[PDB]
């Protein structure tokens, strides 16, 4: 591509109904009741907009203001499928990118220096759109500049920069008159989706198994010993697996088991029933809610409990959807103690439909296979009441990560939906941990005030925390970023060896050495061993 | 009271029937004209109340012929009886994509919004088809229906106005009547037995009548009046009046309201 | 009032149906086996209703077996509920000539007797089926229907010894009760809700409660109590309740007094 | 047969099943509400000897008492289908006959003198029973005298008088061991059928069409026509055949029509009722009434009237059924006149069912064919309300021997049902012929005063009147039975005479001379074709 000969991109035959059954879905279907009027398609523009340009970088200010005239106008459009606004505003920007693609190559000619004391602000998410084409420039002059940097500080000779940073560009062009039809509809129907709420998607239509088991495990605190659940993900027929290994433990006189749903972002809700059920004789587990107004209850109906001995639960701000269910009922009924940071906040459920109607092949041949959508249709309620979404399980032992308020959980996402609370469900609690819970703290408090991982941890935090307003600010001096990086690399050398020193290996000459392999400890698994021990202690 | 004969499967019904399960064990038929009696079946067996037979006939037609309109038209209907709003409204979308003018899946597809929640979205289809006939009343009752649960006091404004405009012969603009203050209940059951001929439209007045004022007392939070009202409203097995089918899923949510 | 939902075709009638509808359209069958499925699916739809399809596939049966006593059974019941006694009487003479236990055809037979203006012949048979089972309340409320008629006193006088003698268990005997002016229909109808469990019960109990109160009444000459009776006994639509059956003639007995 | 080597007949292992069966249907079924209790049995019984001993001549009284004693037993015998009583009394008297016929022959040898002063009674229907043998021995010493001296009478030698006597005697005793076992059973059958009513039968298994049709004629007085239907009975499409004739007739301008029924017996009824329709307009013309209490109205459906001209309807004491429901209407409406003997009476539908179900040849497949019973299952009344049942039609004009009481008459068979009346139907006359009949009457009287063939028959009726004591008392003296005779045959041939010089015909010299295939006048239908015409005249 040597000038405009960027295909122009046309809305396809099947589209305009494509875009009338998604709407029909989310405007009727959806657990979120909502208007598509002028503040909702005005809303469903600027996504939009942010989805064509990310960082504000390729349109002018002017062509924002000319084409947001017309974004009351969307709701329309995608009623009628006549997507006129969304194959405009994308192939002006086909144009746009081009040509800072085609600017960006020129200023890689230019002689580099990286003496300055230039800042560059990664999270133009929020910024002014350039007012003109100077100003467009700069922001490219400043990104060739940065792309060169990061470069650099990986050993490249100024020749081999240009040589990289040229296929790149180069490449940047080509994806770019290699964009389909298709790709234009896939992005409006996903400005419409999100505009919803975070988990609702458009899907295009398709273009020309015991590696996640559970791993069962043992730990010793002297003569006393722990058993240790590995759960990756609620795959189909988990409650199974785990049901051999409860054997194999219980018969090895152990004296705590840990179930670790760290970083566990769900699977099927009937694998957290059962599972559930292991645990606590009859009763509910989660009361599920639906889109029109209705609440169901799951239940475990086998009134045997599998396994009686004390319990403890591992979680993380990535345990989400079905692990959240699972801790929230062991903690409801006090079946079991949960240890860790709060959870996500994935309290919904979303479905499947496709976008295909029988008689298509029928009447409309031509046609090519459809997409499909997906849509929220339920929320989770625990049996408390109260609602998994944007609260989560907040752990009986917090983690010193959870104290820390953090960027990640379905609390951050764009239109989660709000937390709500319906009546608790009739259940009866297996026992009760309110007496064991500010002893186990006493213990837990005292035990990582001492362990040096846990004081390295509580270090990283005041670091983290007392650098988060140059967050998203980088140095474009190469001494300061040359600089910044010996002693990131000399501060990882530093703990390395302390830790090498407490365990009697030895101390390592330069970072390049450690094994490309090397295992970091695990402290918040190693600390909740304790914990498990302590309560089987208690009781 | 005002009871008729529950109606029962007449003899012209049944002797149908028996044809049919012929004709369609006879395999000498287009696939075409196979599907159009699968579905003259299934409006038979749905008009004597056995639906999931229905819907089985119906499934048979699709399944040999998808372009069929009126087939997703009752298919819909199932979905909505069954509390299934989501599936009814792909059904009637997939009914007026296949044949636009079929006003009667707009009343369908409004009536099952109506139970799912989306009163401002029933209202768009449920005043399409007032406007397809502004004379027949029931068009007008669902309309109110629909705009009585986030505005009453309108709702009654343009109810009255519907009766106005209407020329005010059928039937049914009694009922309306009676919703407007005009008439009380007694005089409503009055005209009732004075507009009834024989049984079969004693019936049918009853099946509608009984619906209305159901729904009605249901209003006053008068679950007791709204439940015997619905019952009797069933009781004259009228088994495909949307009025029957509705007085069944109202009872049915009132069956879920105690448990 | 006490009502229920009318009872409606459930599923597993409706699935059973569509089964049978082509296990007999496949031709893999024996006569004697092809013939008793004929005779299952005409109880299938008998108790829906739909006693002209039924008496067709119990045609179908006695046409290739005619050894059975089960079939002219219902033949018979047709023939008392369309007004034909004579014909009824011939068919329940062949039940008890090809199988002369077979009790439940001294019922039909004395209830037909009843209808037919032959009381004696009646008590005879009645009285047979009461000596079956003395403990069923029913079988005292029929024979005393048929005595009823020549003479109140003697009727009411042996009914009081059939309940007096029996166990008072099964709920039929609150009917008895009432009839013999123990109990108030206020008490009846307590005890009725009461007794009842589901809607499915309810029913049932009304099918029963609102014939004998029906023919009660009738008995005093109150012929609208009477029609209003019968019509709540039918609308619970038990379709295979002798108690539907009879309430249905009684009606058609009364719409031929107006006429 | 020389001796008692008549066969002893026994009921067939079919027979207690069809009794059975007989029994259900008359005690359920019947039109008649009867008992089959000891009173009906012991009747039953009464009718059973009648019909075996119908001149009560061949059982001795103490046959007849010894029986008697176990005759309220045959309600039993039926319904169970034991009949010993009716087998054992069969078989003796088929004894009893057979010794009857052994003597008769014995007696014919003796001398013949008809020359005593001895009767012979005819009607021994009522007689006490032979008290012995002496007596048996008389009454069969008179029954051969009367057979002897009614051959003598046909110029018989005393020689072919033994001749023939002997055959008839001999093959009476052929008959008698040729009877069978269904033979009696069909007898059994017939005294219960009988005592219920007339009409009702039992009709045992099978053993190893426009000569019927309607004539039409025209008869004149003077220059006036009179057209004539003869009706023999109400074959299916007759209505069909007279709508031919009407048209025939109503061409030929005649000025009154006469449907003939005498000694027509009856029909389909839906003959009647179209037949009512070519005469009035539109309405009922008979109320059916059925056994269990509920009546019927058959109607002319057509409104249209195929000829509205003055109608005559001529019946005799032998119109019945079908014949007295037509008759019954046109008098009821008015539009026609009614003449000649009131009606049989016969107010009553039977109908046939029979006795053999279809699992029959399947169980019992030895069996032959078993019979059919005929039953009364409704009743006729008349639009006016009354019934047809022994009252009949009764003419405006009553011929003269419709004012003599005659002994021919449903009123006159055995247990017959009674007279009954319902409401009336709602119907409007299509005329009134009060005003027209005392002037008919006038005429008809006076005409009928000079008529010599009337003169004739008034003379009849004082004849067959004056000796009604001696009616069933025949002479058994040769010379009075002779001078009897040429006194009938004498006053035959001087009515012959009388009537031929009238006509100016040749008077006979002997009654002999008279041809075989002399056709009498029907002075009846000569008078009726007047009545016509001072009707038509009339109006």
């Amino acid at each position: 591509t040597r000038a405009d000969q960027i295909p122009v991109l046309k809305e396809e035959t099947q589209h305009a109904t494509v875009s009338e059954r998604v709407t029909s879905r989310f405007t009727r279907s959806h657990y979120r009741q909502f208007d598509l009027d002028q503040a909702f398609s005005a809303k469903i523009f600027d996504r939009y907009l942010n989805l064509l340009d990310y960082s504000h970088n390729v349109l002018l200010a002017s062509d924002v203001e000319q084409f947001a005239k017309k974004k009351t106008e969307l709701g329309d459009e995608l009623r009628s499928g006549k997507l006129d606004v969304f194959y405009d505003l994308y192939n002006l920007a086909q144009k746009r990118r081009f040509e800072r693609y085609q600017y960006a190559l020129s200023v890689l000619e230019k002689p580099m220096d990286f003496t300055g004391n230039d800042t560059y602000n990664l999270d133009r998410s929020k910024a002014p759109w350039p007012k003109n084409e100077a100003e467009l420039n700069a922001l490219w002059d400043s990104k060739v500049k940065f792309d060169e940097l990061s470069l650099k500080l990986t050993g490249k000779t100024d020749k081999e920069i240009r040589e990289t940073l040229t296929r790149r560009y180069k490449f940047a062009i080509r994806r770019l008159a290699q964009t389909n039809s298709e790709d234009v509809f896939s992005l409006a129907m996903t400005a419409f989706a999100r505009e919803i709420d975070p988990h609702t998607n458009y899907l295009s239509p398709r273009n020309t198994l015991e590696d996640r088991a559970v791993k069962m495990s043992v730990k010793t605190v002297g003569k006393e010993k722990v058993g240790v659940l590995d759960i990756p993900g609620f795959y189909v027929g988990l409650t199974d697996d785990v049901k051999v290994q409860l054997q194999k433990l219980e018969k090895q006189n152990v004296s705590s088991v840990i179930i670790d749903l760290r970083s566990n972002g769900g699977g099927a809700l009937t694998e957290a029933v059962s599972l559930s059920g292991l645990f606590i004789p009859a009763g509910p587990i989660v009361q599920v809610r639906d889109n029109n107004g209705k609440v169901r209850e799951d239940s475990d109906t086998d009134g045997q409990v599998f396994y009686k001995g004390p319990l403890v639960v591992l979680v993380d701000r990535f345990s989400a959807s079905a692990s959240e269910i699972f801790a929230a009922a062991m903690q409801d009924y006090g079946r079991a103690l949960v240890v860790g940071e709060p959870t996500f906040g994935k309290g919904t459920v979303q479905q499947y439909r496709s976008l295909n109607r029988i008689y298509d092949q029928m009447l409309r041949p031509e046609w090519p296979a459809l997409g499909s959508v997906q849509y929220t249709i339920q929320k989770f309620y625990r049996v408390n009441g109260g609602s998994t979404q944007r609260k989560g399980v907040t752990p009986d032992i917090i983690m010193p990560t959870g104290n820390e308020e953090t960027e990640t959980g379905e609390k951050f996402e764009d239109n989660a939906l709000p937390w709500d609370s319906i009546d608790a469900a009739t259940y009866v609690k297996s026992g009760d941990l309110t007496a064991f819970e500010p002893e186990l703290l006493k213990e837990h408090n005292a035990r990582i005030a001492k362990d040096p991982e846990f004081q390295n941890i509580m270090k990283d935090i005041a670091r983290f925390n007392a650098m988060k307003d140059k967050r998203n600010i980088v140095s474009l001096n190469y001494a300061v970023r040359e600089k910044e990086n010996n002693e990131d690399d000399a501060t990882r050398l530093a703990r390395l060896n302390e830790r090498f020193k407490r365990e009697g290996k030895p101390e390592l000459k330069k970072l390049d050495d450690l094994p490309k392999d090397y295992q970091e400890p695990d402290p918040y698994l190693d600390e909740t061993v304790n914990i498990a021990l302590d309560l089987a202690k208690l009781e | 009271e005002v009871l008729a004969v529950p109606l029962q499967p007449t003899l012209q019904q049944e002797v149908i029937l028996a044809r049919m399960e012929q004709i369609l064990a006879s395999r000498a038929l287009t696939d075409d004209e196979r599907a159009q009696l699968l579905y003259e079946r299934g409006v038979l067996y749905d008009s004597l109340g056995l639906r999931a037979l229905a819907r089985n006939d119906f499934s048979q037609a699709l399944a040999i012929r998808p372009d069929m309109p009126e087939v997703f038209n009752y298919l819909g209907i199932y979905l909505t009886q069954a509390g299934n709003f989501d599936a009814a409204y792909e059904a009637f979308d997939s009914v007026l994509e296949l044949d636009p003018t079929y006003n009667y899946a707009h009343l369908n597809r409004g009536i099952a919004l109506y139970y799912g929640g989306r009163d401002k979205l029933a209202q768009d289809d449920l005043l399409a088809f007032y406007q397809d006939d502004p004379n027949d009343p029931f068009r007008s009752l669902w309309l109110y229906l629909a705009e009585q649960k986030l505005d009453e006091k309108q709702a009654k404004e343009v109810l009255k106005q519907h009766f106005e405009k209407s020329d005010k012969e059928q039937w049914g603009w009694n009922i309306v009547e009676f919703y407007l203050g005009n008439i009380s209940e007694q005089t409503l059951m009055e005209r009732l037995k004075a507009d009834a001929t024989d049984n079969t439209s004693l019936a049918e007045h009853l099946s509608e009548t009984n619906f209305y004022l159901g729904k009605y007392y249901l209003s006053l939070g008068d679950l007791d009046s709204a439940t015997a009202l619905f019952k009797l409203a069933v009781a004259n097995n009228v088994h495909n009046f949307v009025e029957h089918r509705y007085a069944l899923l109202e009872l049915s949510l009132l069956g879920q309201d105690q448990d």
